[PDB]
């Protein structure tokens, strides 16, 4: 099977570098170097993100899209930087605008076609194609917007294959820019109708679970980066690597997504301990379930104690007993029966591949389906109207080739979808 | 890219020298050009030894470009460069603008034109100009008006040093200033804005010295300048293009002018001091006495900040001093907007002048903003103008130099409408 | 004496509040109160801020004086706050105010 | 079984380091080390104070309760200090100020919660849980307010676990502090309605012993801490060994406790001669007995032969014949038959260990649960109205959110509590 | 954790520079700032190799102020830390409170609140004035004024240096002292008191000088007050935290005002006799003649007493020594008090000057107390006040100062309820 990663935006970016600063190491590949891994095992699978050419150059199989050349100039003037083929960085040298306008219809729709002409080279690449992943910030133009098109247009090509969405939706407290809810209500509104799943992941949700479940005093971006990618790395590549119990994108998604909508969901990692003192080692299992579903620790803004769920995942990673794990989860299951909604008798999919994440001797990532991130998109949905109201920066978008309409339509149908995730919280 | 600079009139131009003077000195360029693409986009690397700059320089007395021309930096720019007009620079627009101005212009924008054509897909031209004057007024008045058609598709950020709210020199000022804002606002992207009198309290009250050159309150803006183009044009943890800032800083096409304000302000010989928290400094943002104009945030809601931090800064210590921030409630933000907070980090710590009289920390953060607040300024300055018109003052003198009653009562109706815009986009829910 | 008072978060069902004292020893005014709510309140779910105002236990008035503040009260935090409004808390038993009950020879 | 250690205040915690730094040494474990014991014995059953985690670090199951952190501070940065998992600092960096109603109503209350959470933590550890040991004293903050308060929440968590309470009763001759009654009165009320077993120590009680039964001239607090940490000893982890006839917890409380209340008891320990010389060895066992049972060498204020017997309960251990301990308590029964008592024929409550305090080769922890300590809670009492009256230091309490009927309440009940222990005396 | 402390009037400037000067002393921090948490609650890290200080100084003439930035120690404040209002100091409250203090004010909490936020989770500020003074007593009157209502939440411990009894200085002292009396008594938490000639007493009878500079009584203080906050606030075998006091301190919200006192007051060159015994040092604490306060236990039963000890000291040795001293009797502590003795050991034992004239112990007894005792010191300086007041002495003044005859009268039947409160508490069963 495969998969080819898509780095929309700068954020969506700047986390590719981590993510891929991961990953390879998760399947020791140097910068330009080949297979170094410490095993044998973290290469029978590897095609899932990489291509043979050399025969030491397994290069990574993503996509670079941003209209900020700065950017792609600082993750390929870095470190693993120079691993990616030249032909991934699909530039857009123009004003990379923080208008979802401006990199949707006028910046971003030209170049998509000098894109979706890679993303067809990578997908015709060879054997079998599994889907897409999508990193990105719901919060900019090449974020949301180019990279929400990018998405549009790649289901329209491959309606069959996966779409897996990484998304930063605007955290609360402070946002990270102004317009954020035009960005973002705009951005939601076509994954709501793409991808068919999305794990959203939020800048002061980590700030928090870096700064209080790692004693961790000054969390540089470059960290919250590296603790997603570490859930990301969970999902797919791990289940793509053998288990008593495996699963794939697709066991992942039909299991997690009780209805179409596309639905999102808030990963989770397991051992999340600080560096010395903390290395506890409790870590039998009872202590990853402990982890996981806690409020906190949820990469989401919202607390799942504040919603059912619909759909867990606890792709598990590391030796263990499929007796303590099917297990453990059962009672997690009945000492919190009040939210994990009823009409599903088994909300949980317990997955478990043999590997863990190289340094670790056990981990799980959760992936949940909860109700509860209907507190956010109306949190979204509301910072919009409270400024689409007074048509706030509005001029930036409509003078971009815009709609009136369009906003409208947005919000409505996001908004429309918190309507909907309540429908089960009930 | 980049982001070619004119800096236009005596004012701008001493400010250039300064801006300039602050850059090569962080980036490692003697004043013989030569350094021992990354900033690429504000120099160009021509011949294979040099840097020659990436502006020009408009002034109609020889005077002030005169001294560039001799005092070391005398090297760094071409002498092609720095546009005179060994004509009258006139203390008034209209000459400026139009009759004497004019004749310039052409010869003007040739540079910005073939200054701005050798260059790899530019971003946009930093203007720097001094609000009430002749020179600085008037003539980019055209400048960027001629630059808005020629460019549209580009970033037209104009960094003035708009009139001391009660120490203001010309007599005339505000008939200077309130020409200068009327016909730069449907041409500029974001018009920066540093207020020669408020800087000065800094340098009394944050720095200590009743002895400030105009040589210091340009080693100032020089300051926080870098930190606009210079730091951020250059790679970081959080870059932010110019056009990120019009896109992130101004709501509404009123070509919106933000506030520049710097944080680690404090004298050298306070140079061992154990430093300031990152805290501190954030704190220091919102202290109405730091911050390059005399627009203290008397009611002024900010609408939007790009906090633009350089040197050892810890993205959460900011995603924490930020959020500390937006709960201050004293601080009141905009209703229309949730978040408006652009968080910019750049790697490089700040440069202070060898021996001036700044500090010289290990990080800093330049924010600016658009503060309801200006409806002061504006409203002050604009009162300023009618007191005078209703009289006619110096009217005579524009006249005589192609303008009319039209060109002013329909300037002063412009702005009318700026000191409404400036309200109703606040003040109100 | 102060006035003991239960303070719920507005849109919570879940948190049954926490009791503060309140009088002029304490706090000058419903800002100091409502600056120490910000730290005992503190949240990121029910409230945004923390605690910026004081409606009653039905959120049709905000408290502006502590003069309005009754001995065994109920209150709410907003900040906003929109209402859903949220009672909710229930249930509890009167007993942090006084035990109204008490026991009994079973 | 297990039970899992409380320090509150300073007091109770200074005490921890003593409790801690011996039954640690009765049980082979150094600092961070793990079991170097001696023998094979001290293992089998230290779980009652313990966790498994590493394999060499068995961490003390305690929790350190204090609104002062210098203290705690002092704990953690002397001698065994670097043991405790730093989970169990429960801290309040607050002001520990030395008022109940500051450490019970308003600044312990905030604590309480994040205190309970960790109790729930190490109850739900492992295996079956016995009870909670709790040490604090009854005149300051921290120790009977804020320690009042964890039991009150214990013993509403796990109405079925016991709760063993050691108390340092306010010394008569000086306080070693003003408000004390006001302190000490608020706490005995929560004691006499929640913990089930409550050892009263005396600073001054332990002094004399400490200065007369131990030629000792300069008795530092280490050494009555040390003393104290003896006796609590012999109760618990002690009988947790095994014994031709053991009891535990349970059976202690189970055979001491007449009436409901909780009644407290006295306890005495069984070698206590000076170091060189008086190491005359004339433990036979009448010695022990003879020890045990005088007046001087309880750890309580008042004297025994003060006051009738209700129970008794000579925990002793050390290799003896079940004869000529069995006999030597009848006797003893039967010489003072005056004070012991009569409705209840056999009161003694005869205990017998195998393995001995360490280097010693026989002793007998003696928990006495004598109608004499009716002039105490008399002391306590008087105190109190006789400042109460004048409302002395009242202000520091109310003005904490008190009430002026919450002063009567305790002093009544507790001053009942006198009553009723007299009830037995005739 | 910590304590600020806001040293006000030139006296409580130059007892401050004292009591400031014994710590670093006690602390291996050179004059430098240098030393080659613990002590945090009094002295900030800034950064960085220095310490700095922990607190303020506030004198409306320069003279004293100004000593301090000349001597060593002029290191280690911040040049800022230490106010001045060049104006006029004017032995007068009124003055000092309202007209001239006022100014001042503002700028003066600034730093009480630049300094407060700083810091970790602070206690109070120990305040340092000097009773009958025009800055000492008037501005800080409205300085703690304007504490107790910023931070009602923490402690406010003033530290006085109220009227000789029969040596006073200024001839209105109790115009001045009667007013910060009571301006302060419904805003301190506790107020500790040294009294000036008692304790030149101390220097004539217990060490042997009739040379004794300021500098001297300020060396004694320096001392007392180092085994209040510095050692307390420093690890040991039984903390004290402030709070603590106020709490085991005072029986009722007047400000109440306990007395200082020290153990050993022995002079150097006696520095070689055999040391005192636990028990003398613990008795020599209830002679009338060694307590830094004219206000000898004539009746004055005490209500509360903590004793803070340092040095080489076994609890048992003190809960005994204390024992011995419950059972004199004639030392009768008031009747609604069972016990009131806070025993606090400290470890560290004091610490003397180099070569000053202080013995230099391995053991200290700092015992403060309430003792009705005061009813005598009020009374005594309360109808010092009628005498002149009964004849408006220089009372034009204060009016001319924005003052009336209702602050005078006002507060003198303030006091009246001072002289019934100090004598109800006690006396009476
Ligand atoms: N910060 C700063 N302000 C300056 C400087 N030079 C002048 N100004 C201010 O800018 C205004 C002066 O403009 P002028 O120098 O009179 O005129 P000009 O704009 O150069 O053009 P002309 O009137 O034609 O000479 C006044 O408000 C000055 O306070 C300078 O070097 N730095
Ligand atoms: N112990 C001690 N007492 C002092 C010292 N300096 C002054 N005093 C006493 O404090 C009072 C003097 O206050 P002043 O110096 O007159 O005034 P001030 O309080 O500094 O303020 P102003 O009147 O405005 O100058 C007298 O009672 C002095 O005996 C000192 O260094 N140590
Ligand atoms: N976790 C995370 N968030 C980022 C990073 N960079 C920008 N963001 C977030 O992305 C939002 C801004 O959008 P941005 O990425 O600049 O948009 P674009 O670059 O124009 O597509 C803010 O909410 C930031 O917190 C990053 O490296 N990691
Ligand atoms: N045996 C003993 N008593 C102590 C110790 N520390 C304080 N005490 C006693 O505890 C009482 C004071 O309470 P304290 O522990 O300071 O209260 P808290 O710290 O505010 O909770 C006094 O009666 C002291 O004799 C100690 O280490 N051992």
């Amino acid at each position: 099977r495969e998969i080819v990663h898509i780095q929309a935006g700068q954020c969506g970016n700047q986390i590719g570098a981590k993510f891929w600063e991961v990953i390879s190491d998760e399947h020791g590949i140097d910068p330009t170097g080949s297979y170094h891994g410490d095993s044998d095992l973290q290469l029978e699978r590897i095609n899932v993100y990489y291509n043979e050419a050399a025969g030491n150059k397994y290069v990574p199989r993503a996509i670079l899209v941003d209209l900020e050349p700065g950017t792609m100039d600082s993750v390929r003037s870095g470190p693993f930087g120079q691993i990616f083929r030249p032909d991934n960085f699909v530039f857009g040298q123009s004003g990379a605008g923080n208008n979802w306008a401006k990199g949707h219809y006028t910046e971003g729709a030209e170049l998509v076609d000098s894109v979706l002409d890679v993303v067809r080279k990578e997908s015709e690449s060879c054997d079998c194609l599994q889907g897409f992943q999508l990193t990105h910030s719901l919060g900019g133009g090449t974020g949301s917007g180019m990279g929400t098109l990018l998405i549009s247009k790649i289901r329209e090509e491959y309606p069959d294959r996966i779409m897996n969405t990484f998304s930063v939706v605007p955290s609360p407290k402070v946002s990270d820019t102004v317009v954020e809810p035009y960005n973002a209500t705009l951005s939601v509104h076509q994954l709501v109708e793409n991808t068919d799943e999305t794990y959203c992941i939020d800048n002061e949700a980590l700030y928090d679970i870096c700064f209080r479940t790692l004693k961790l005093t000054t969390p540089t971006y470059g960290d919250l980066n590296h603790l997603v990618s570490a859930t990301m790395s969970g999902v797919t590549t791990c289940l793509r690597f053998p288990g008593q119990l495996n699963a794939d994108l697709r066991k992942l998604a039909v299991n997690m997504v009780p209805f179409p909508r596309l639905h999102f969901f808030m990963p989770g990692f397991a051992p999340l301990t600080s560096r010395g003192s903390q290395q506890y080692r409790a870590l039998t299992v009872p202590e990853l379930t402990q982890q996981m579903f806690d409020a906190k620790n949820m990469m989401a803004a919202c607390d799942p104690r504040h919603g059912r769920y619909l759909t867990v995942a606890a792709v598990f990673r590391g030796r263990m007993s499929m007796k303590e794990v099917d297990e453990q989860m059962l009672n997690v299951q009945n000492k919190n029966s009040s939210y994990f909604v009823e009409w599903i008798p088994n909300n949980v999919k317990t997955a478990v591949c043999d590997i863990p994440p190289r340094g670790l001797k056990m981990s799980a990532t959760f992936i949940g389906n909860s109700t509860a991130i209907q507190e956010l998109f109306k949190r979204i949905s509301e910072q919009f109207t409270a400024m689409f109201r007074r048509k706030a920066f509005l001029h930036w978008y409509t003078g971009e080739g815009m709609d009136e309409m369009e906003f409208t339509e947005a919000e409505s149908n996001m908004n429309d979808l918190v309507s909907e995730y309540q429908q089960y919280q009930d | 890219r980049e982001c070619i600079s004119i800096h236009v009139g005596q004012a701008g131009v001493q400010i250039g020298n300064a801006c300039w003077e602050l850059y090569c000195l962080e980036h490692g360029i003697q004043p013989d050009g030569q350094m021992p693409d990354s900033f690429n986009t504000f120099f160009s690397e021509t011949g294979a030894g040099k840097h020659v700059p990436r502006a020009v320089f408009v002034d109609l007395e020889p005077t002030v470009i005169d001294e560039v021309r001799t005092g070391t930096y005398r090297q760094l720019f071409h002498p092609e460069q720095l546009i005179t007009g060994k004509e009258d620079a006139a203390n008034n627009y209209a000459r400026g603008h139009y009759t004497i101005g004019k004749e310039i212009i052409d010869l003007v924008l040739d540079r910005i034109r073939k200054l701005a054509d050798q260059c790899t897909g530019l971003q946009g031209f930093s203007v720097f100009h001094s609000f009430g004057g002749g020179t600085g007024s008037g003539f980019t008045s055209l400048l960027m008006e001629r630059l808005s058609v020629d460019y549209g598709k580009k970033s037209k950020l104009e960094f003035s040093i708009y009139p001391a709210p009660q120490v203001s020199t010309a007599v005339v000022e505000p008939y200077n200033s309130i020409l200068t804002t009327h016909t730069t606002l449907e041409h500029s992207d974001c018009a920066f804005m540093v207020d020669n009198e408020a800087i000065y309290d800094i340098c009394r009250r944050n720095l200590d010295i009743e002895r400030p050159t105009y040589t210091n309150l340009n080693r100032l803006i020089g300051q926080i300048v870098s930190s606009i183009t210079a730091s951020l044009r250059f790679d970081g943890a959080l870059n932010v293009d110019l056009t990120e800032f019009q896109t992130n800083l101004v709501p509404y096409p009123r070509g919106h002018f933000p506030l520049a304000t710097y944080a680690p302000v404090i004298s050298a010989e306070k140079a061992y001091h154990e430093q300031l928290s990152v805290a501190e400094i954030t704190n220091a943002c919102f202290e109405p006495a730091n911050q390059m104009v005399k627009c203290d945030p008397r009611h002024g809601k900010y609408m939007a900040c790009c906090l633009l931090y350089r040197g050892d800064v810890v993205p959460k210590d900011v995603n924490a001093a930020i959020a500390t921030i937006k709960t201050k409630r004293t601080i009141q933000f905009v209703d229309w907007c949730p978040t408006g907070f652009k968080v910019g980090i750049n790697y490089e710590p700040p440069t202070v002048v060898p021996g001036g009289d700044l500090a010289k920390v290990q990080r800093a953060v330049c924010m600016l903003s658009n503060t309801t607040a200006i409806a002061e300024a504006w409203a002050r300055l604009d009162h300023k103008f009618d007191l005078m018109y209703a009289k006619r003052a110096f009217v005579h003198w524009y006249v005589g130099e192609g303008m009319e009653e039209g060109e002013f009562s329909e300037a002063r109706e412009d702005m009318a409408a700026l000191e409404k815009d400036y309200e109703e986009v606040g003040v109100d829910s | 004496k102060a006035k003991k008072v239960r303070f719920y978060r507005n849109g919570d069902r879940y948190f049954k509040g926490i009791v503060y004292a309140v009088s002029s020893d304490r706090f000058r005014s419903f800002d100091a109160l409502l600056a120490d709510l910000t730290r005992s309140l503190s949240d990121n779910i029910n409230l945004p801020q923390g605690v910026r105002y004081i409606y009653t236990i039905d959120g049709s008035r905000k408290i502006g004086s502590m003069d309005e503040l009754e001995e065994g009260e109920s209150y709410v935090c907003s900040s906003d706050n929109f209402f859903k409004k949220v009672e909710y808390t229930k249930n509890v038993n009167p007993n942090w105010s006084v035990n109204v009950k008490t026991s009994a020879n079973m």
